[PDB]
RNA sequence: CGGAGCCAGCGAGACCUUGGCCGAGAGGUCUUGGAAACUCCGUCGUGCUGGGGAUAGAGCAUUGUAAUUAUUGCUCUUCAACGAGGAAUUCCUAGUAAGCGCAAGUCAUCAGCUUGCGUUGAUUACGUCCCUGCCCUUUGUACACACCGC
C-alpha cells in the first residue's frame, strides 16, 4: 500500500467465538454444490 | 516587381536570345561554328547562328541567380556526363561568353573575383522578364 | 621470406576422413552438443 | 561526441534557450 | 448469350488444381437458382461472373 | 433561391492561370478530361475498373501492393501508365508514362471525338477474355474479374508496345490505335486477336 | 547529481570520463 | 607509397612484374616508422605495384 | 483467467513466461483465442482456449499497447498503442498480415464497429477518428476537447482552462445500431456523439 | 522508444561489464543475451546480404536459410542499415544474418543477435555450394543434431553459445540430420551429413554446403553500432599471428 | 507580431519549410512563383491543395516554401504536404476552428498524405 | 529535509525479509513472497538489478527512493537545470507521466514508466525548446 | 544527337583549391583561402540508319626518366562483331524486381572490385495442398461448455 500510493497516479484506499455471515459468495445461493461438478468429475 | 524569377527560365532564355541577336552587338568568336560546347559532346550545336547568343542569354540570367560567378563554376554547371568522367564545359566559350557580356555592361567583374550583374544590366534582364510576361 | 598470417586450411582426402570419423564417433555414442529444453 | 549526439534527450530544457576596410572597421 | 452470376460463397477443401478455385454463384436473372463454377483469378465473395454456358456444373479438376 | 460563399472577387498576387481556376472548378484529367459522363458499360467489370475519383495526374504514390484486392481501387489511368513502363530499360520511369498516355490520349481525341477516358474504358472491357482454360490437354474455367482487368491491361500494352518495337509509329500512335480498335471490337487489335482465340480454345474443351 | 547516481549510471559516467582522458 | 587509404596502401618500385608479386603475396613487410604491414595482391596496371 | 457463468469456476488461467503484467484484453468471437496487451513489453500476448498454451506473441508496436479489439464478424484484431499507429493483423488463416495506420498523436481508447467494417480511437489530442478496415483510410473525426468539462483541483496552481490535465475521452464505445458513441475519462462528463454526423448528441454530468 | 534503447544499452554493457569480472574471479553457462530465452523460445533468424547481391549469392543465401530451420530470408534493396534492424527488431527477430560476396563467391558472414548484441564476424573460405551439386536433391528441414569439436579457451566457448542458439531447442534422438562445427587451428569447418544407423556402425553422407569460417571480430552491439564497444578481435600483424590459436 | 505559423512537410529525404503569414494571396516556392514549380507534368500535384479548398482563402494570406533534400517528386509530395499543413494550422490560430475542421475533412478525403507523412518503414512481411 | 517516511519504507522493507529469513527455507510460502518483494522494488526501479534477498538488505537506501522522485528524475534527464526547477514545472503542471499529467512533485516514477516523462504538449517550455532548434511544427500544436 | 532547366544523402590522419588570363580540347600560366537518370524545346528517322564503338592511321599534350622508352587524355579519319539469343538453367513478393549515379577503402575479403549512401520505382500473387518435397499426429489428456470415440 504505502509504495503504491507513492507511485499512483490515482488515489488508493488503504486496505481493510461468535457465528459469522459470508456478506460475499462465490456461487449463486440457488446454485448447488452438485451442479458445480462434470460429468467427467462425477 | 516583374523578375526573371517570375518568369519561366526557357522563356527567358529564349527571348533573351533573340534580344541579343537583334542587337547585334554582343561579340560572337570566330570559332563558334567549328566548337562543340564539351569534350564530352560529339557535334556542334545545330543552331549555329544562334547558340552562342543563348549561351550569353543562359550565362547572364545564372549571374542574376548568384551573386558571384566565375567560369569554373559555369564550366562544371554546363558539364555533363560521358566508366563516367563528368567532363566540364569548355572553358574557352564560357570565358568569351562572360567578357562579351560585361562589353554590353549586362555584368561586370564581381569583388573578390567573379563576376556580378551590373546594375544597368540589372533593369535590362528585368526589361526583357517583363517583356515576356506582357 | 617469413608471411604475417595464418596460411587458408586446404581441405584434402585426408582431412575429410579424420573429419568424418569425428562425426561418426560422436554418433555413435550419441554425444550431441545441442541445446535442450529447460 | 557521437554517443552524446546520438543520447541526447530531445525534451532537455535550459534557460538560455530563450536568449575603405579601415573605415569600415573606424565606423563599426 | 452471355450470363451473369454473383458470388456467394468461395468452397474450401475441393482438392482443386492449383490457381484453380471452386465457387457458388447464383444468377442475376434469378436470385435462387444457383451453380457451381471453376474460377482461374482471384475470386471473393459479392463478385460477378460472365458464364458463357449457364448448363454445365463444375467438376473437381484434380 | 441562391446560396453565396463569396462576396469578393478573388484575385491572388500570385497570378494563377485561367486554366487552372476552370481546374479549381472540377478536376479533370490533365485538366483536359472530364471524369463525370465515362461509366463502365459491363456490369461485372464495374467495381474494378475505377473511374469514379477523378485525377489531375495519374501519379498517385498510393499504396495498393499491400492487401490482396486494393488495385481495384486505383484509378485505371494510373493502373495503365504503370503497366506501360517494362522491359528493363523502362524500368522505373513513371513520368515518361505519363506523357506517353497524355499524347495517347490526345490522339485518340483527334481521331475520334469521343472522350478518350471512355475509349479507354471500352476498350479494357472489350477485351476482357470471360473464359479461359487451365492445364490437365485443356479444361475450361470461368475467369474473375479482376484476372479479367489485369489480363486486358496487359495484352493493350504488349500490343502496343510490340506493333511500334521495330517500327516508324511512334508508342502513342499505335497505342492510341490499339485503343480504338479493342474499344471498336474489331479484330484488328491485337488484344482482341488474343482473347478471342483463348475463348475459342476454351470453347473447344469446354 | 544532488542524489548521486545508481550502479549502471556510475559506470557509464566512469567510461566517458576515460575515453575524455583518452 | 604512391596511394595511401587510411592502412591501405598502394607500393611502387619493390618489383618489376605482377608475376613477381604473385610469388611474394602473404609477404611480411614494414616500413622504416616500424609499421608492420603485408603483401596482399598484385595490381594489373602498372606492372609491379 | 477464463470463468464459466453456467458453473461460476475458473476453468482455466493463462499467464506469460515472464509474468507480464496485463492491462487491455481483446477475445475471438469464436471464443478460442485470447489475446491480451501490456504496458511493458509491447507485444500482444495469444493464447489458445482449449489448451491454454501461448500461440505466439503478435510483434511490431514499438509502443506499450493501450487496447485491443476483434470484429464480431470479420474476427481481424485491431490494436493501438502509444506508437501513435494502429494495426490491423489478420492472424487467422494460412497467411497472416499487418496493416498499420499512422494517427496524429497517441491512441488511448479503441472501439469496433459492430459490423466490423470501421474502427474508432480516441486519442491524447482528444479527437475521436473513424476508419476504414478494409481500405485503411479514416472516414470522419470528431473534435472533443471543447465538450470535455474538467474541474479544477483543490490542489491547482493553474486554472482549469488552461489546464490540460485531462482533455481526452481513455474510453470509448459504439451503440449497437452503430450510430452513436459514449465516451469518457478521467474528467467529469460523459459525451454522447453521433458518428455519421459528428456532433455532440448530449453531455451528462 | 529511443530513450528505451538508450537505457537498456547501458544496462547491457554494466551486465557484461559484472559478467566479466564474475568469470575473473572463478578463474582466480549461457551468456547473459541468451541466457533469458535458452531453451524457451526458438530462435527466429532473418537472412539478408548485401546490396545489388550477385545471383551466386541469393543462392548462398538460400543455402543458409535452409540450413537454419526458423530462417527466413529478406530481399536487401536499397534498406539502410539502421532501419533494417530496427524493423527486425519490432518484428521479433532473434538473430540477423548477413552474407558479403567477391564476384558471386562469398567472403563473409556476419551474425548479429538482437535487441542489444553481440555481433560476430565470419570470413568464409573454400566455400562449395549445394548448386555446385548435381542431381543432389532436396534437403531433410528436421530439426538437427549439432556436433562441437575443439572449442576450448573462453572465446571459443563464446562462439559456440552464438552458433548454438540459431537452432530449435530439443531434437528428437533419431532425427537423421546433423550439422557439425570443428575447429581446427581457428578455421571452424561446418559440415552438414545424414545418417544411418548400421548394425555395425554409422554411415553418414554429405549435404553440403562446405566453407570454412573464420572469426575475425566480435562486438558487444547490433552491427549498425559502428561505435560498440569491441569484446574482440583479430590482430594480424603482431609477430606471432601466424601461429596464435584462439579457439 | 504579424500573425504566422511554421509548418514542415516530409517525403523521403525531401523536407519542405513552409511559412504561412497574413497577406494577400502571394505563394511562393523557394523565392519563386508556385506556377513555375517543376517538373511540368506534375504541377498540378502542388495545385491539388489549392484547388480543393478553393484559392478564395488563399486570398487573405501569404505562404513561403522553402525545400531541400530529395529528388523533384519527393520534393513535390513535400510541397503539397507543407502547404496542407500550414494552411490547417494558420486557419486554426488565428480562424475559427471550425473552418479548421472543414479544411481537415476535406483533405483527408480527398488524400489523407496531405496532412500525414507517408513513410514505407521496412516491414518484414514473412513472419519469422 | 525531512526522510522520516522513507526510512519507515527502507526498515519495513528490512523486518519483512528479516521475518523470511526466520522461516524455514525450504517453505514455498518464503521462497514466494521473498521473489514478489525482489520483483516489486525492481518494478517500483529501487534495485536497478535483479538482486537477491541478501543484497536487498542492503541496497534499499533512502537515497534510492529519493532517486524515483519525479523532480529528481527530470534532473537526470536534464529537463530542468536543478531540483527546484523541476519543482516548479511540476507544480504549474508542464510535466506528463505517460498520457496523465503529474502536479505532484513526491511523486515516484516506476521503471516502465521512466521512458516517457516528457513536457506537456502545449507547453510554452515545449515551444522554446523546439524554437530554439527552429524544428516547431504549427500542425502539431507545439 | 543539340541546346535549356534542374533535385540528393553517406562520408574527412607538399597537396587541394575560389578567381583572372591563354587553348578547339586535353592541358597550361598568374594569384587568393584550406550527381546521373530525369524534364521542356528542336534535328533525324526503320535504312546495320544520325544504334554499336572493336581494329587501324595521323597529330596536340601530361607523367615520370634519360630513354627518341612507355604512360595517361584530347582532335580528325577508319568503321568491325552485334538484328533480342538452342538444348537447358538461376533467382524473385513492396519502397520489392529493375534503372541511375555518388562517396569511403576504417586489422578478415576487396581495387573499376568491396561496402555504404541517396535518387526513380512497377507487373503478378498474397490462395491451395491438386503435383513435388520436408515434416507432425494416430494413450483428447485438454479444467468448464461443445465436439470426438479402438
Ligand atoms: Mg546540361
Ligand atoms: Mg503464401
Ligand atoms: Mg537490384
Ligand atoms: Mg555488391
Ligand atoms: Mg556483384
Amino acid at each position: 500500500y504505502k509504495l503504491d500510493v507513492l507511485s499512483s497516479v490515482h488515489f488508493v484506499p488503504k486496505p481493510a467465538e461468535t457465528p459469522t455471515i459470508s456478506m460475499e459468495d462465490a456461487q449463486p445461493l440457488y446454485m448447488s454444490n452438485a451442479s458445480s461438478l462434470a460429468p467427467q468429475e462425477i | 516587381g516583374v523578375s526573371v524569377r517570375d518568369v519561366a527560365a526557357q522563356d527567358f532564355i529564349n527571348a533573351y536570345a533573340s534580344f541579343l541577336q537583334r542587337q547585334g552587338k554582343l561579340e560572337v568568336p570566330g570559332y563558334v561554328d567549328i566548337v562543340k560546347t564539351s569534350s564530352g559532346n560529339e557535334m556542334p550545336p545545330q543552331d549555329a547562328e544562334g547558340w552562342f547568343y543563348k549561351r550569353a542569354a543562359s550565362v547572364a540570367r545564372h549571374i542574376y541567380m548568384r551573386k558571384q560567378v566565375g567560369v569554373g563554376k559555369l564550366n562544371k554547371l554546363y558539364g555533363g556526363a560521358k566508366p563516367y568522367k563528368h567532363i566540364d564545359a569548355s572553358g574557352s566559350i564560357n570565358r568569351k561568353v562572360l567578357q562579351a557580356l560585361e562589353k554590353i555592361g549586362i555584368v561586370e567583374i564581381s569583388p573578390k573575383g567573379g563576376r556580378r550583374i551590373s546594375e544597368n544590366g540589372q533593369r535590362d534582364l528585368d526589361r526583357i522578364a517583363a517583356q515576356t510576361l506582357e | 621470406f617469413d608471411r604475417t598470417a595464418k596460411p587458408v586450411p586446404v581441405i584434402t582426402s585426408e582431412v575429410t576422413e579424420s573429419l568424418e570419423d569425428m562425426i561418426r564417433r560422436r554418433i555413435q555414442d550419441s554425444n550431441f552438443d545441442d541445446l535442450q529444453r529447460r | 561526441l557521437r554517443e552524446k549526439a546520438k543520447e541526447r534527450n530531445p525534451d532537455e530544457y535550459y534557460h538560455a534557450m530563450h536568449s575603405s576596410m579601415d573605415q569600415v572597421k573606424l565606423l563599426k | 448469350p452471355v450470363t451473369l452470376a454473383k458470388v456467394i460463397k468461395v468452397l474450401g477443401r475441393t482438392g482443386s488444381r492449383g490457381g484453380v478455385t471452386q465457387v457458388r454463384v447464383e444468377f442475376l436473372e434469378d436470385t435462387s437458382r444457383t451453380i457451381v463454377r471453376n474460377v482461374k483469378g482471384p475470386v471473393r465473395e459479392n463478385d460477378i461472373l460472365v458464364l458463357m454456358e449457364s448448363e454445365r456444373e463444375a467438376r473437381r479438376l484434380r | 433561391f441562391e446560396v453565396v460563399e463569396e462576396f469578393t472577387p478573388v484575385v491572388l498576387a500570385t497570378p494563377i492561370p485561367e486554366e487552372v481556376q476552370q481546374a479549381q472548378t472540377e478536376i479533370k484529367l490533365f485538366n483536359k478530361w472530364s471524369f463525370e459522363e465515362v461509366e463502365v458499360k459491363d456490369a461485372s467489370l464495374v467495381d474494378y475498373v475505377q473511374v469514379r475519383q477523378p485525377i489531375f495526374v495519374a501519379h498517385t504514390a498510393g499504396r495498393y501492393a499491400n492487401k490482396r484486392f486494393r488495385k481495384a481501387q486505383c484509378p485505371i489511368i494510373e493502373r495503365l501508365t504503370n503497366s506501360l513502363m517494362m522491359n528493363g530499360r523502362n524500368n522505373g520511369k513513371k513520368l515518361k508514362a505519363v506523357r506517353i498516355i497524355k499524347h495517347t490520349l490526345d490522339i485518340i481525341n483527334v481521331l475520334t471525338d469521343q472522350n478518350p477516358i471512355q475509349v479507354v474504358v471500352d476498350a479494357i472491357t472489350n477485351t476482357g477474355p470471360r473464359e479461359d482454360t487451365t492445364r490437365v490437354r485443356r479444361q475450361a474455367v470461368d475467369v474473375s474479374p479482376l484476372r479479367r482487368v489485369n489480363q486486358a491491361i496487359a495484352l493493350l500494352t504488349i500490343g502496343a508496345r510490340e506493333a511500334a518495337f521495330r517500327n516508324i509509329k511512334t508508342i502513342a500512335e499505335t497505342l492510341a490505335e490499339e485503343l480504338i480498335n479493342a474499344a471498336k471490337g474489331s479484330s484488328t487489335s491485337y488484344a482482341i486477336k488474343k482473347k478471342d482465340e483463348l475463348e475459342r480454345v476454351a470453347k473447344s474443351n469446354r | 547529481n544532488p542524489y548521486g547516481l545508481n550502479e549502471v549510471d556510475d559506470f557509464a559516467s566512469k567510461r566517458e570520463k576515460v575515453l575524455l582522458g583518452q | 607509397p604512391y596511394k595511401i587509404f587510411k592502412n591501405t596502401a598502394f607500393i611502387k618500385d619493390m618489383f618489376s612484374s605482377a608475376m613477381e608479386v604473385a610469388r611474394f603475396e602473404g609477404a611480411q613487410i614494414k616500413t622504416v616508422s616500424g609499421i608492420r604491414g603485408e603483401i596482399k595482391r598484385a595490381l594489373s596496371k602498372p606492372e609491379g605495384h | 483467467r477464463a470463468w464459466d457463468l453456467i458453473r461460476y469456476r475458473n476453468f482455466r488461467t493463462f499467464t506469460g513466461t515472464e509474468r507480464i503484467q496485463f492491462n487491455c484484453l481483446a477475445v475471438d468471437p469464436s471464443g478460442e483465442v485470447v489475446c491480451a496487451g501490456s504496458l511493458d513489453n509491447f507485444d500482444i500476448h495469444v493464447w489458445s482456449v482449449q489448451t491454454g498454451q501461448l500461440l505466439d506473441a503478435l510483434s511490431g508496436h514499438e509502443g506499450p499497447v493501450s487496447c485491443l479489439s476483434f470484429s464480431q464478424e470479420n474476427s481481424v484484431l485491431a490494436s493501438a498503442s502509444w506508437d501513435k499507429t494502429i494495426r490491423i493483423w489478420s492472424i487467422f488463416g494460412r497467411s497472416q498480415q499487418v496493416e498499420p495506420i499512422e494517427v496524429y498523436s497517441d491512441v488511448l481508447a479503441l472501439s469496433m464497429r459492430p459490423d466490423g467494417k470501421e474502427v474508432a480511437v480516441s486519442t491524447l489530442k482528444g479527437q475521436i477518428s473513424i476508419f476504414n478496415i478494409e481500405d485503411a483510410k479514416q472516414v470522419g473525426n470528431i473534435d472533443c476537447r471543447k465538450d470535455i468539462i474538467s474541474g479544477r483541483f483543490n490542489q491547482d496552481r493553474f486554472t482549469a482552462k488552461n489546464s490540460e490535465r485531462s482533455k481526452f475521452f481513455t474510453t470509448i464505445h459504439y451503440s449497437f445500431d452503430g450510430m452513436a458513441i459514449v465516451a469518457g475519462g478521467n474528467n467529469n462528463s460523459i459525451c454522447l456523439y453521433d458518428v455519421p454526423n459528428e456532433v455532440l448528441l448530449k453531455r451528462f454530468i | 522508444m529511443l530513450r528505451r534503447q538508450a537505457r537498456e544499452r547501458r544496462e547491457y554493457l554494466y551486465r557484461k561489464a559484472q559478467e566479466l569480472q564474475d568469470s575473473q574471479l572463478q578463474q582466480k553457462q549461457v551468456d547473459d543475451e541468451y541466457a533469458a530465452t535458452s531453451g524457451i523460445m526458438d530462435p527466429r533468424i532473418i537472412v539478408t546480404t548485401s546490396r545489388d547481391p550477385s545471383t551466386r549469392l541469393s543462392q548462398f543465401a538460400k543455402e543458409i536459410k535452409l540450413l537454419f530451420p526458423n530462417a527466413v530470408r529478406l530481399n536487401r534493396g536499397n534498406y539502410v542499415m539502421p532501419n533494417l534492424v530496427d524493423a527486425c527488431k519490432k518484428s521479433g527477430t532473434t538473430d540477423l544474418v548477413v552474407l558479403h560476396e567477391h564476384r558471386g563467391v562469398p567472403t563473409s558472414l556476419t551474425i548479429s543477435h538482437f535487441p542489444h548484441g553481440p555481433t560476430a564476424q565470419f570470413s568464409l573460405h573454400n566455400v562449395v555450394m549445394r548448386h555446385d551439386i548435381i542431381n543432389a536433391g532436396n534437403q531433410s528441414e528436421v530439426n538437427p543434431h549439432l556436433i562441437f569439436d575443439n572449442f576450448t579457451t573462453a572465446l571459443g566457448k563464446r562462439v559456440v553459445c552464438i552458433l548454438k542458439h540459431l537452432f530449435n531447442a530439443g531434437p528428437k534422438k533419431d532425427s537423421e540430420r546433423v550439422i557439425t562445427f570443428a575447429n581446427r587451428g581457428d578455421f571452424i569447418s561446418v559440415r552438414q551429413h545424414v545418417y544411418v544407423r548400421t548394425r555395425e556402425g554409422v554411415e553418414i553422407a554429405e549435404v553440403g554446403p562446405r566453407f570454412e569460417m573464420r572469426l575475425f571480430e566480435l562486438r558487444l552491439g547490433t552491427l549498425e553500432n559502428k561505435d560498440a564497444d569491441v569484446e574482440w578481435q583479430l590482430r594480424r600483424f603482431i609477430r606471432t599471428a601466424n601461429k596464435k590459436d584462439y579457439l | 507580431a504579424v500573425p504566422s505559423v511554421q509548418t514542415f512537410g516530409k517525403k523521403k529525404s525531401a523536407t519542405a519549410v513552409a511559412h504561412v503569414k497574413a497577406g494577400k494571396g502571394l505563394i511562393k516556392v523557394n523565392g519563386s512563383p508556385i506556377t513555375l514549380v517543376e517538373p511540368e507534368i506534375l504541377r498540378f500535384k502542388v495545385y491539388e491543395p489549392l484547388l480543393l479548398v478553393g484559392l478564395d482563402k488563399f486570398s487573405n494570406i501569404d505562404i513561403r516554401v522553402r525545400v531541400t533534400g530529395g529528388g523533384h517528386v519527393s520534393q513535390v509530395y513535400a510541397i503539397r504536404q507543407a502547404i496542407a499543413k500550414g494552411l490547417v494550422a494558420y486557419h486554426q490560430k488565428y480562424v475559427d476552428e471550425q473552418s479548421k475542421n472543414e479544411l481537415k475533412k476535406a483533405f483527408t478525403s480527398y488524400d489523407r498524405t496531405l496532412l500525414i507523412a507517408d513513410s514505407r518503414r521496412p516491414e518484414p512481411k514473412k513472419f519469422g | 529535509e525531512d526522510y522520516h517516511k522513507y526510512n519507515r519504507i527502507c526498515g519495513d522493507i528490512r523486518r519483512l525479509a528479516n521475518k523470511l529469513s526466520l522461516l524455514p527455507p525450504t517453505d514455498p510460502f518464503r521462497r514466494k513472497h521473498e521473489q514478489l518483494l525482489l520483483d516489486k522494488l525492481y518494478a517500483m526501479g529501487v534495485l536497478t538489478t535483479k538482486s537477491k534477498i541478501s543484497d536487498l538488505e542492503n541496497k534499499v537506501t533512502v537515497s534510492a527512493i529519493c532517486r524515483r522522485r519525479l523532480p529528481v528524475i527530470m534532473h537526470r534527464l536534464k529537463m530542468a537545470e536543478t531540483i527546484q526547477d523541476a519543482v516548479k514545472f511540476i507544480e504549474q503542471g508542464h510535466v506528463r507521466v505517460g498520457p496523465n499529467l503529474i502536479n505532484d512533485p513526491a511523486y515516484l516514477v516506476t521503471r516502465n514508466m521512466e521512458d516517457y516523462v516528457t513536457w506537456v504538449d502545449n507547453s510554452k517550455i515545449k515551444k522554446t525548446l523546439l524554437r530554439y532548434r527552429n524544428q516547431i511544427d504549427d500542425f502539431d500544436f507545439s
